[PDB]
RNA sequence: CGCGACCUCAGAUCAGACGUGGCGACCCGCUGAAUUUAAGCAUAUUAGUCAGCGGAGGAGAAGAAACUAACCAGGAUUCCCUCAGUAACGGCGAGUGAACAGGGAAGAGCCCAGCGCCGAAUCCCCGCCCCGCGGCGGGGCGCGGGACAUGUGGCGUACGGAA
């Protein structure tokens, strides 16, 4: 009864998609993620799981804004200027 | 049929808006032709029209922002987008006038006892 | 000599001024990205859509998901110079918004379909 | 479920659009090492555990 | 386990010492960087001595040595007064001055 | 009236100052100059007011 | 001046005048919230000695902190381990209560920066401190060379990192034989120096 | 019976700014064990270590003696060699364990409160004029405001200072 018969009545889900980390870990009743802790301002991470930190770190994503910062620093963060016109 | 920014620089704003409207109408007609079979020649014009629209909008935005920052050139308070955007920390950096600022004690010390040039063994 | 009629002390209503900024937060207002051309993507030319146009005197278009029925009606009116009776919209199981545009009895859906090019 | 929300419907639509096979003309490219999609999802196994 | 007359040894390797091992492969690069910095500093002050300000004569405490003479931190204020050099002027001409040093002898 | 906490505090501190045995160093300032001498003092002080802006 | 007299008066706390004033102030402060802005320094001389200056951009806050030690944050017993670490009640926090008040003042006022704090009163269950804060972006502070050092980013949250006067004492750093620790940057710097195996290339 | 100053305390879609989060190899402040060793084990050891929390920079922290020494004295802080597996600590068991001096790398000193003298001689904000203004400054013209005598600025701080 505790085995195959019990697996039949898994009808209602307890987790949904979190809107901050995107993972299916948002607990419906507690309204807490447990993967990133969305209601908490700070992101959830720990030093006892280094692989988890490596999975979601700065280099993993798009880096849409930081990649431009790298080149802008590499040239000198110049603003409001144009190259010599032809 | 090529649209170049050189000609668009001197054109008036209303002419650029009319050209943008014509390009958008052509793009809509190109989409209609695309979903009705069309042809390779018709389908290859979609990218050309999209890039022409992008060029027209880029010219419009550049001219508008240049005029706007010309207007605010001199005012103490300016819109945030017109302010220089270096970095979060670099905007919190000192004003470059207070760094050169020296107290009267420091100026007295430097004036009274400046660093002098000297040599030995003679 | 103002008597305290009630034993409760509530916060008095003080004067509050309307915001009068010295400078605008941003230089220019954002241009709308949902113009009459962006809302209407392309008409649908399927067999079901063709029968719908021929019989129900309607038009079938693919619309941006963010558009409302009022926006669709106004966009069709401005684009094709037509008057719309009603609009029925749905979200297809692919992410695109599909709208049935019922035409007024004065105009014919077949004629405007021929004019736009779909047949 | 016929009572889905907008986010779930968008997710399902994106998965359905991604389920299509690889076009043939990709194989004719010079530097190509791909033979099949290898990410096809069927609705009997790999039940998309939302 | 001891075995037929070895020394009684107590190695200090009971902590996680492998976590804090400091290698010295940086030594030649460090020496080159120090030499480059020294040469650049010498070039910056073209006529001034590269070593720096003059150092005083100092005798060492701790009767072990009791006889060697080394360079001090700076000349005391009494020495400057006897020699006739202002304490604030002296540091601008290349003379080391410190105000903590006493003068017993 | 259930007054706000600051009004009750500022009244109760005066009540405590009345209740408690105030040492003479603080109690000295309770003895203040009378009105007739105070107005003459102010009349003399108004003549020697310091230069303002 | 009057500041010398004020300091000498404040040194005689056991006197009737000072004890009466302290009792009245303690009652008034106990009737207020645990953290609220004080408009003027209660002790101008102490504030001046600690670095407060009567200029725009200088702010003080009065903070109330519970007295006593720190019991172990555990359930009823549940100090699982050797009986050495069974201590729960009679264990004390390394940092002082004044540093805790400075930390709370800095935490509440993230924009402001804590300069120093001083003692104004204490009860059996409460202690009251006045924490001096400086606005790092006020033109009266930026344009003054003597006070523009605190505007630099290296001085963010001094109380959190134990750089204030109250927080510096808990670090146990100083010159002489009586410490022999923090003889580098801090306790951990000395520990790292003494617990590293310097393996040279030629050994 | 109302008005006028002051002190404490509220309201703002009031004018102009600031903090929030991320990374975290290196750094600073807390909290903080048990595996293990002692051939058992409770003090010890593991170990101010891992785990947990908070806070920055390109370095951080520290730093110019309420010092070291007892010598014919040295002279801020930081790091390297040595001191030294030493003085010392420890069911004096297992084990733990620095500092001074010496040789080097580098080397840079200073500022307040108080004490006192100068008519607040000081500072912030808003208007106009001139320069440059894309790390918003300088000068002048404003009986235009505010902060400040419950103390701003100039001289001046232990090596003495002021007249
Ligand atoms: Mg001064
Ligand atoms: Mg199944
Ligand atoms: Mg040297
Ligand atoms: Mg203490
Ligand atoms: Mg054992
Ligand atoms: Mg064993
Ligand atoms: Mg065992
Ligand atoms: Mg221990
Ligand atoms: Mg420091
Ligand atoms: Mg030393
Ligand atoms: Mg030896
Ligand atoms: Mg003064
Ligand atoms: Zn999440």
């Amino acid at each position: 009864t505790k085995g195959t018969s019990s697996f039949g009545k898994r009808r209602n889900k307890t987790h949904t998609l979190c809107r901050r980390c995107g993972s299916k870990a948002y607990h419906l009743q507690k309204s807490t993620c447990g993967k990133c802790g969305y209601p908490a301002k700070r992101k959830r991470k720990y030093n006892w799981s280094a692989k988890a930190k490596r999975r979601n770190t700065t280099g993993t994503g798009r880096m849409r804004h930081l990649k431009i910062v790298y080149r802008r620093f590499r040239h000198g963060f110049r603003e409001g200027t144009t190259p010599k016109p032809k | 049929a090529k649209i170049k920014a050189r000609d668009l620089r001197g054109k008036k704003k209303e002419e650029l808006l009319k050209q943008l409207d014509d390009l958008k109408v052509e793009l809509s007609q190109l989409r209609v032709a695309k979903v009705t079979g069309g042809a390779a020649s018709k389908l290859s014009k979609i990218r050309v029209v999209r890039k022409s629209i992008a060029r027209v909008l880029t010219v419009i935005n550049q001219t508008q922002k240049e005029n706007l920052r010309k207007f605010y050139k001199g005012k103490k308070y300016k819109p945030l987008d017109l302010r220089p955007k270096k970095t979060r920390a670099m905007r919190r950096r000192l004003n470059k006038h207070e760094e050169s600022l020296k107290t009267k004690k420091q100026q007295r010390k430097e004036r009274l006892y400046p660093l002098r040039k000297y040599a030995v063994k003679a | 000599k103002k008597i305290r009629t009630s034993p409760t002390f509530r916060r008095p209503k003080t004067l509050r001024l309307r915001r009068q900024p010295k400078y605008p937060r941003k230089s220019a207002p954002r241009r709308n990205k949902l113009d009459h051309y962006a809302i209407i993507k392309f008409p649908l030319t399927t067999e079901s859509a063709m029968k719908k146009i021929e019989d129900n005197n309607t038009l079938v278009f693919i619309v941006d998901v963010k558009a409302n029925k009022h926006q669709i009606k106004q966009a069709v009116k401005k684009l094709y110079d037509i008057d719309v009776a009603k609009v029925n919209t749905l979200i297809r199981p692919d992410g695109e918004k599909k709208a049935y545009v019922r035409l007024a009895p004065d105009y014919d859906a077949l004629d405007v379909a021929n004019k736009i090019g779909i047949i | 479920s016929s009572h889905k929300t907008f986010r779930i419907k968008r997710f399902l639509a994106k998965k359905q659009k991604q389920n299509r096979p690889i076009p043939q003309w990709i194989r004719m490219k010079t530097g190509n090492k791909i033979r099949y999609n290898s990410k096809r999802r069927h609705w009997r196994r790999t039940k998309l555990g939302l | 386990a001891p075995s037929r007359n070895g020394m009684i040894l107590k190695p200090h390797f009971h902590k996680d010492w492998q976590r804090r091992v400091a290698t010295w492969f940086n030594q030649p690069a460090r020496k080159i960087r120090r030499r480059k910095a020294r040469q650049a500093r010498a070039r910056r002050i073209a006529p001034r001595p590269a070593s720096g300000p003059l150092r005083p004569i100092v005798r060492c405490p701790t009767v072990r040595y009791h006889t060697k003479v080394r360079a001090g931190r700076g000349f005391s204020l009494e020495e400057l007064r006897v020699a006739g050099i202002h304490k604030k002027v002296a540091r601008t001409i290349g003379i080391s001055v410190d105000p903590r040093r006493r003068n017993k002898s | 009236v259930k007054w706000p906490r600051y009004i009750r505090l500022q009244r109760q501190r005066a009540i405590l100052y009345k209740r408690l045995k105030v040492p003479p160093a603080i109690n000295q300032f309770t003895q203040v100059l009378d009105r007739q001498t105070a107005t003459q003092l102010l009349k003399l002080a108004h003549k020697y007011r310091p230069e303002t802006k | 001046g009057a500041y010398k007299y004020i300091q000498e008066l404040w040194r005689k706390k056991q006197s009737d005048v000072m004890r009466f004033l302290l009792r009245v102030r303690c009652w008034q402060y106990r009737q207020l919230s645990a953290l609220h802005r004080a408009p003027r320094p209660t002790r101008p001389d102490k504030a001046r000695r600690l670095g407060y200056k009567a200029k725009q951009g200088y702010v003080i806050y009065r903070i109330r902190v519970r007295r006593g030690g720190r019991k172990r944050p555990v359930p009823k017993g549940a100090t699982y381990g050797k009986p050495v670490h069974h201590g729960v009640n009679q264990l004390k926090f390394a940092r002082s209560l004044q540093s805790v008040a400075e930390e709370r003042a800095g935490r509440h006022c993230g924009a402001l920066r804590v300069l120093n704090s001083y003692w104004v009163g204490e009860d059996s269950t409460y202690k009251f401190f006045e924490v001096i804060l400086i606005d790092p972006f006020h033109k009266a502070i930026r344009r003054n060379p003597d006070t523009q050092w605190i505007t630099k980013p290296v001085h963010k949250h001094r109380e959190m990192r134990g750089l204030t006067s109250a927080g510096r004492k808990s670090r146990g750093l100083g010159k002489g034989h009586k410490f022999h620790h923090t003889i580098g940057g801090s306790r951990r710097a000395a520990w790292r120096r003494r617990n590293t195996l310097q393996l040279h290339r030629y050994r």
